[PDB]
């Protein structure tokens, strides 16, 4: 790109079509007949793949444009095919409109009639009026002809009546409307007309019958031969033709049936091939499916690839050679043909001569274009198809993706002496990496000095170009010539034609420029950000300042990142003050900040701010000095201010609090006052000794007067000190102040180091003997829970022979070891907790500040109080996936230890500190625990990297409006305001910390100066309207929402908040409010509304804001820290795949959350509970006896024990009666059908057959490489997208869319139900038993009764209310009384009214929510869902992001997905060829006709448009003066 | 509106868009036992008029199709009868703005 | 201590303007052939959040 060369003509849109053969014939260079390339001696032979016309080859001019290899851009050729073939890509749709003709009137086999419906509909929708194509519908007046002609009058009439009355108004243009939800209504139809077009067999129109077509793999169809029902039909409806006057068909046959077809039916196809109004009149003709001649392209883009000596043969001249060869053939076959005739009959041989001549030639232009479609060669060589799709794809990999120039990759290494803000750039870099810098007058001094220096002296010049155009290397000229061409630098340009051109100066990176640094994987915009170069002299690495750490999330552990040089003003601009690092101090996700210091800077801060530090005169300035340099521009006065000493007499001393004032007050602005904050520390007052207040952060008029400075206060922590100057003085400001903090606490830890030693690990004499006491507490502990879980009184003995066997019992069974694994654990971390609140820190032996370990922990610089607890006091419980130590079949946990131990030790109870040493058995025990984590990082198959890029692929476009409206690409609108308040996530912070802002009022003030803004803003309007609002908002307090005021809509809605001062969102406006009146405090209460009022319009998004990106980002991202498995119901990665991938109507955990009344008691909502729970018959019974007796007949008596009639009447809410009815009614039904299933199985196969083989039961390198041999190949790897579906989501889109009287007329009547049942009697007062005899035949044999028995019981329901399968009564959800189902059924809950709350039942399917309640309730739905994903692993997702995502799944009125599915329904078909299958979204582009309208990012990137992004979201016009 | 017990006939339900412009909804008593409108989580859908929706197009420059859509046969929709082209006004509670006004074009 | 055999530095390069395949025209893939850094998708989607247009141009 040069800025000397400009370009006048753009690419506004690109239009999709077909290539004619006679379009071909007339633009083709040369005709391409001979399959050889070369001739002999090495010239290219004429009529070949490398003839010269189709471009310069071998070092011989183009015979077209007469250009060299370098200037010819080549030229395309053409192949003439001797007969025609299918193409490739539209076959199955000439497929269909083959099978859907009729073969003898050549019209659609759908009446006329049906069809004009569909062209009139399909016209209606190429301009936006799908109302309009419904109404068709409902005009309406066997059915005789001049009725059906006057109905199509009547429809007809409609349509051009519909379309001049929408094109008189501004409802459709004369090139038509199209939007997303009128190529739904597109698509729709045009998939119900082929459905019904395939549908009918007999013809409509004329009642013969058609020969049915059928198709095999390959381009190639069939005729199947009719029926005598349907040959009978042709002969009885032959007559009426005459008043109006298995075989192979060639390609010929079915152009010449689809040629009539296509002619007959051109009314219809016109509006089923054109996506909007056929402005050009183009004729849709058959031919457009059939390929007479193929384009050869140039031979610039076939050339032979050289590897070293080695030239090898271009894989797509083989394939066209190949195409030649058999088109030579057929020419003479043809002229074979021609020569003979009188002798024929056998005319079955030159039909077989002609189906090869063309299945072949059909063969070789298939393996052409897609090889998949070819036939088996004895790996294929790639088609076209293959060469747009070979991994990725040429979208993904060379469109969306490009390797760069001006760019370098180096290790990263740390630097905390250079600019937060900077990078340091070694000097291989600086000599190579060069701008293309114009010279001028103002700049004629500087790069003469550079052009001297030359391309090995820095800062120096590689090139020089010419205001001609041509450039001179500067690299193999001496110093003599170079200074010779500095003095020509500025000379006037002689000729006219570049007297507006100067010449330019290919100058090495300057200490000035901007660079994109990124570090992959960027997951998030902040992991590519702008640094401002820094050359460091004698440097191999790039040097980087820890502020950047976080957002990069890169560790010098070894790491690799990338550096970007823009060649441009307006890419530098961009990366100095959109992209640039000190724009990325809070990350969109939930506004906190990424930038701080890390570890010996929090360390250094907690001893230089603490109230035993003190400093002279001399060591005071040093100090200030040393981070604050006037000549760097660090200082705001142009001289270092410093305060008076706090301890005058008798020696001058200055504090260490005093430090950090004079900092602040060298680098906040004169003209601002100082900052006021009241924050906290992470280091509590007890740690400072008695009466301290060294907690309370304490900042009055800028001077730190009380507290020490943590990782709360300079680190990436919210409302710290950092934080709070970045909201008074801005993000520049609060830059200064990391960069100043991070100089002075690495100069202080230089001057005044920090260590860790053993005195830091080490307990007191005291200390250590608590520590014993407690822990001697725990042998007890082991069997004391052993007695519990197994439930014996008085604690029997550890060696007792009851309680062993009943260990065994626990030992047998998952859960009942699990009860016992849990008890012993909250046990003995009880005990463990005593030790740890006792010992630490009132029990160490050096205590803080001097303890570095106990400091580091509070501080937090590094560690945490429970790594300070495993160091000095005790590792405690090893737990192992969730449970204890894993125990064997002996019932011992080592071979240490005794069988079913009733110890702490033996459980992975660890007693000894790292400080004191590990026992073996602890050994072995923490390596099991250790290495489970680890293992955890083998096994974890959930990746957040195609998540993130079905997002960002779908909301790419997504972007905030000059109208404050969320828009997408195409203008649809996607949100009325984001997040229903319009504003700034990474402003949205203090816009609540009220206080904050009163005590900074008159700094906020002058920070939004509002002088010059009074005259362009309303003051009243929207402060009336606000009270309004509140006024019949206060009317309606206690009324429910569906009863509440419609009168007055929010002050957003009818006030732009950038123009109007009070158009604030109503949760701002009552928490205003609510400030003013619970606190009355020279600020008035009035004057400060304004200020809060003032503060909101300056914290609105800006239009052009990729809020899209952003919120895809922001849910992809912090999903890479929910890779870790559950500690019921789905979480994590897979349960948020469930909503926003895939949109599963067919959820893992259905359930429903059931709102109780008070009027029902915690007893009534258990018996509720077990009431609507699923019974099986399985779980009330306790015993079947089958007494299988053989006499005369199998006897078979089945004897069912179930449990007391009171026991399963407390427990599952089921009566003796509804026993007996399921057992009389279900049981014995689906018993008699599985034991006759058994009978037939049996007689079915004797038995397996001998011999005969049967199935089998059940890289390489990549697997057996460790973390760090893994985790070197991504350290080099460039990634080409997010990760790779290989794992569970490639299978989940493997988806396509003595009796009484009483008792014995009831065993009569089950007799005459039932097939083999003899006798049924049921224990019908006490309700304890039912025992019933089966007589079977003498042929049945034996048969396992028990068996067939029990998988009947666990199958047949006793009570089950659909789709629900249990209904539990869990602990009160934030003090809510409710119910939650494992499944979900709302009308049956409906029922349930005097139980449940039927307007707050909850369910987390939201395909279920939408189907019943709406699709506003399914969007409330995926909101809450989303947002419990996130705030269960602890991570704050703003909900502007989320509502954004919600609004564009329910953007259609239905639950759409980010797949292949839900885009379906996008306008942009680039932006779907650069997502998956390319070449069938090229086909359905192609087959409408599309005009891709060039308006998505994708599409943009295609054609090389600016992006309609941010700075792309407007024009930038000149004001010139003359006329 | 004719509110049916258990099944109408599939050559019954042909009749019921027969005879314009009088309109016929049909409801199932079983699906009227609880109102959906009445649900914490389903918000004040109100039908503009002609003239309302005419205001609305033009504050923000759109194009019928080019607003969020509501499904003609979407709970809500029957609820308030909406017919094709009618736009409804969305007044939900957000947990970062509050009262925030939302709109749906029925299709 | 112990010295890890590995040179971290292994993959270290810097290119203005080097070579280019013949049917992209972009810069060749290759560390030592002065080959191109590249630019995924990943990094084209930051370019596309920032809003900074220029930058991805
Ligand atoms: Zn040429
Ligand atoms: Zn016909």
């Amino acid at each position: 790109m040069d800025i000397s060369k400009p370009v006048g003509s753009e690419i506004t849109s690109v239009d999709f079509g077909i290539l004619t053969a006679k379009e071909i014939r007339n633009l083709s260079a040369k005709q391409i007949t001979n399959p050889t390339v070369l001739d002999n001696l090495g010239h290219p032979v004429s009529g070949g793949l490398y003839d010269l016309a189709l471009g310069a080859f071998l070092r011989n001019l183009c015979s077209t444009c007469g250009l060299d290899e370098k200037f010819c851009p080549g030229h395309q050729g053409h192949i003439e095919l001797p007969v025609p073939c299918y193409n490739p890509l539209f076959f199955n749709q000439l497929y269909i409109y083959l099978r859907a003709s009729c073969l003898f009137c050549h019209h659609f086999r759908l009446k006329s009639v049906e069809v004009h419906r569909y062209a009139c509909k399909l016209r209606l929708l190429q301009y936006g009026l799908i109302d309009e194509s419904y109404k068709l519908d409902e005009i309406t007046l066997d059915i005789s002809s001049t009725l059906l002609n006057e109905l199509k009058s009547k429809r007809s009439e409609y349509v051009d009546m519909a379309i001049a009355k929408a094109l008189s108004d501004g409802r459709t243009t004369e090139r038509g409307s199209f939007t997303a939800t009128v190529n739904d209504e597109r698509k729709k139809l045009v998939h119900e007309f082929h459905k019904k077009l395939l549908s009918r067999g007999k013809c409509d129109n004329c009642g013969m019958f058609s020969p049915k077509f059928r198709k095999d793999g390959f381009t190639k169809i069939f005729e199947t031969a009719l029926n005598e029902k349907q040959i009978t039909n042709n002969r009885v409806k032959g007559f009426i033709r005459q008043d109006m006057i298995s075989t192979y068909i060639l390609s010929t046959e079915v152009k010449n049936i689809l040629d009539t077809v296509f002619r007959k039916e051109q009314c219809v196809l016109q509006y089923v091939f054109h996506s909007r109004p056929n402005l050009s009149r183009k004729l849709v003709k058959a031919d457009s499916f059939f390929m007479d001649v193929l384009v050869v392209p140039p031979t610039r883009f076939r050339l032979p690839s050289k590897l070293g000596e080695e030239v090898h043969e271009n894989s797509q001249n083989q394939l066209l050679s190949k195409v030649l060869t058999t088109s030579l053939l057929i020419r003479d076959l043809n002229d074979d043909l021609s020569k003979l005739k009188v002798s024929l009959e056998d005319r079955r041989v030159i039909f077989s001569r002609l189906m090869n001549a063309f299945v072949t030639i059909q063969n070789d232009v298939n393996a052409f274009i897609d090889s998949t479609k070819a036939q088996g060669r004895t790996v294929p060589i790639p088609g076209v198809k293959q060469a747009l799709e070979k991994k990725e794809g040429l979208f993904r990999k060379h469109m969306m993706g490009k390797r760069v120039n001006y760019a370098a990759r180096s290790v990263i290494s740390p630097d905390p002496n250079i600019e937060t803000n900077e990078i340091g750039v070694p000097p291989v870099f600086a000599v190579k990496l060069t701008y293309p810098e114009p010279v001028t007058a103002y700049n004629i001094a500087e790069l003469r000095q550079a052009v001297i220096n030359g391309p090995d002296k820095w800062p120096g010049a590689t090139q020089i170009q010419n205001e001609d155009g041509s450039l001179v290397s500067l690299i193999g000229m001496s110093v003599e010539q170079r200074k010779a061409l500095a003095n020509q630098l500025l000379t006037p340009s002689s000729n006219v034609s570049t007297h507006t051109l100067n010449k330019k100066v290919y100058r090495h990176i300057k200490n000035r420029d901007v660079v994109l640094m990124n570090r992959q994987p960027t997951l998030h915009k902040a992991s590519m950000m702008g640094h401002k170069v820094r050359v460091l002299p004698n440097e191999k690495t790039l040097r980087l300042h820890y502020a950047n750490t976080g957002a990069y999330n890169a560790d010098f552990d070894g790491d690799e990142m990338n550096m970007h040089f823009p060649q441009n003003e307006n890419a530098r601009a961009e990366a100095l003050n959109l992209a640039n690092t000190d724009s990325q101090y809070l990350t969109p996700t939930s506004g906190s900040p990424v930038r701080g210091l890390i570890q010996d800077h929090i360390s250094a801060g907690v001893w230089l701010t603490s109230k035993d530090s003190f400093f002279t005169r001399e060591q005071y300035q040093q100090y200030i000095y040393g981070c604050i340099r006037p000549e760097d521009g660090h200082t705001t006065r142009s001289k270092i201010v410093t305060l008076p000493p706090t301890i005058f007499k008798p020696y001058p001393l200055w504090t260490g609090k005093q430090i950090i004032t004079t900092v602040l007050l060298n680098v906040t602005p004169p003209d601002m006052p100082g900052i006021n904050l009241i924050s906290k520390n992470k280091i509590k007052n007890e740690y400072w000794g008695k009466g301290s207040l060294e907690n309370e952060v304490l900042f009055k008029d800028g001077a730190l007067l009380c507290g020490i400075l943590d990782k709360s206060q300079y680190g990436a922590s919210k409302y710290g000190i950092v934080h709070s100057l970045h909201e008074v003085y801005g993000p520049e400001v609060a830059a200064k102040v990391l960069s100043v903090l991070g100089r002075l606490f690495t100069n202080y830890i230089t001057a005044t180091a920090f260590t860790c030693g053993m005195d830091d690990l080490r307990l007191t004499a005291e200390g250590n003997k608590w520590r014993t006491d407690i822990l001697k507490t725990s042998v007890d502990t082991g069997r004391e829970a052993a007695a519990e879980v197994t439930n014996l009184d008085k604690d029997t003995p550890a060696d007792d022979p009851e309680l062993l066997k009943r260990l065994q019992e626990i030992l047998r069974d998952n859960n009942k070891s699990g009860i016992l694994d849990a008890v012993t654990s909250s046990k003995v971390n009880a005990i463990t907790s005593q030790v740890v609140s006792k010992c630490v820190p009132d029990g160490t032996m050096k205590k803080f500040p001097c303890n570095s370990m106990q400091a580091m922990a509070l501080s937090g610089a590094k560690g945490s109080n429970v790594n300070v607890s495993q160091i000095m006091c005790l590792l405690g419980q090893q737990a192992l996936e969730g449970r204890r130590v894993p125990v064997m079949v002996s019932g011992k946990t080592l071979p240490s230890f005794k069988p079913y131990e009733t110890d702490a030790m033996a459980g992975g109870y660890v007693k000894g500190r790292f400080y004191s040493g590990i026992k073996p058995q602890e050994y072995y025990f923490h390596c099991m625990a250790g290495r489970e984590g680890l293992i955890d990082t083998a096994v974890k198959t959930s990746r957040s990297g195609y998540l993130q890029r079905c997002l960002t692929k779908q909301l790419e476009g997504v972007h905030v409006s000059y109208d404050n409206s969320i828009r997408d690409a195409d203008g649809t609108l996607v949100q009325f305001m984001y997040g229903g308040d319009a504003i700034d996530i990474t402003k949205e912070s203090h816009m609540t910390q009220f206080e904050f802002c009163l005590d900074n009022y008159y700094a906020l003030l002058k920070k939004y100066n509002p002088s010059a803004l009074i005259e362009h803003l309303d003051v009243e309007s929207a402060l009336k309207y606000s009270k309004k609002t509140l006024k019949y908002r206060k009317k309606h307090s206690k009324e429910p929402h569906y009863k509440q005021s419609v009168k007055y809509d929010p002050v957003l809605a009818k006030y732009n908040p950038a123009k109007y001062l009070g158009s604030v969102s109503e949760n701002f406006q009552d928490k205003l409010e609510s400030f003013l009146d619970k606190n009355s405090k020279g600020v008035n209460e009035k004057k400060f509304r304004a200020l809060m009022q003032l503060k909101y319009m300056r914290s609105l998004i800006n239009p052009g804001e990729a809020v899209g990106i952003i919120a895809s980002q922001s849910v992809g991202e912090p999903s890479t820290q929910m890779t870790l498995n559950t500690f019921n119901v789905t979480l994590g990665i897979p349960r948020l795949r469930e909503i926003v991938m895939t949109a599963s109507a067919a959820i893992k955990t259905p359930q429903m959350t059931l709102p109780i009344w008070n009027d029902v008691s915690d007893e009534q909502a258990d018996t509720f509970c077990k009431s609507i729970s699923k019974v099986l018959l399985s779980e009330v019974i306790d015993k079947v006896i089958v007494t299988e007796t053989t006499g005369t007949a199998r006897s078979y008596v089945i004897h069912m024990r179930f449990f007391d009639n009171n026991e399963y009447s407390e427990e599952y809410d089921v009566s003796k009666e509804e026993l007996q009815n399921v057992i009389s009614n279900q049981f014995i039904h689906l018993l008699e059908a599985a034991i006759v299933k058994e009978i037939k199985k049996q007689k079915r196969t004797t038995g397996p057959d001998i011999g005969v083989a049967v199935p089998r039961l059940q890289n390489s390198k990549r697997l057996e490489e460790d973390n760090d041999e893994e985790q070197s190949h991504k350290k080099t790897k460039q990634a080409v997208s997010y990760d790779e579906p290989d794992e569970d989501e490639i299978e989940t889109m493997r988806e396509a869319e003595n009796m009484n009287k009483v008792q014995r007329d009831r065993q009569s009547a089950i007799i005459s139900h039932h097939r083999f049942i003899t006798k049924y009697n049921f224990d019908d007062e006490s309700g304890k038993w039912c025992e019933f005899k089966l007589e079977l035949a003498a042929d049945t044999e034996k048969l396992l009764m028990v068996n067939i028995v029990e998988e009947i019981c666990r199958k047949s329901i006793i009570r089950q209310i659909p789709h629900i399968d249990r209904c539990v009564h869990p602990e009160p959800e934030n003090g809510k009384r409710v119910l939650v189902t494992e499944g979900v059924n709302f009308q049956a809950m409906w029922d349930q009214e005097a139980f449940i709350d039927v307007d707050g039942i909850t369910s987390n399917d939201v395909a279920a929510v939408l189907k019943t309640y709406g699709v506003e309730a399914a969007r409330n739905t995926i909101v809450n869902e989303i947002n419990n994903v996130f705030s269960r692993y602890a991570i704050s997702v703003s909900f502007r992001h989320l509502d954004l995502i919600a609004d564009m799944m329910t953007r259609q009125g239905t639950y759409l997905a980010f797949n292949r599915q839900g885009m379906e329904t996008s306008t942009s078909s680039f932006m779907k060829m650069s997502y998956e299958t390319t070449c069938q979204f090229l086909t359905k582009a192609v087959l409408d006709n599309e005009r891709e309208q060039l308006d998505s990012p994708s599409a943009r990137i295609v054609v090389g448009k600016l992006n309609n992004v941010g700075t792309g979201s407007f024009d930038v016009l000149a004001k010139v003066p003359n006329a | 509106i004719f509110v049916y017990q258990n099944n109408i006939t599939p050559s019954a339900m042909k009749l019921v868009p027969s005879i314009p412009p009088a309109t016929i909804e049909t409801f199932n008593e079983a699906a009227l036992v609880v109102n959906i409108t009445h649900h914490e989580l389903v918000p004040k859908h109100i039908r503009l008029s002609s003239d309302e929706k005419r205001e609305l197009l033009k504050r923000y420059r759109l194009k019928e199709s080019q607003l969020p859509r509501i499904q003609r046969a979407d709970p809500v929709a029957l609820y308030l009868g909406l017919k094709r082209g009618e736009v409804v006004k969305i007044i939900r509670k957000s947990e970062t703005s509050g009262r925030y006004a939302s709109y749906r074009i029925c299709m | 201590y112990q010295r890890l055999r590995h040179m971290v530095n292994d993959k270290f390069q810097v290119r203005s303007t080097g070579p280019v395949n013949s049917l992209t025209m972009q810069p060749v893939k290759g560390r030592k052939r002065h080959g191109g850094i590249r630019v995924g998708e990943m990094e084209r989607d930051a370019l596309i959040g920032h809003g900074t247009s220029f930058l991805l141009q």
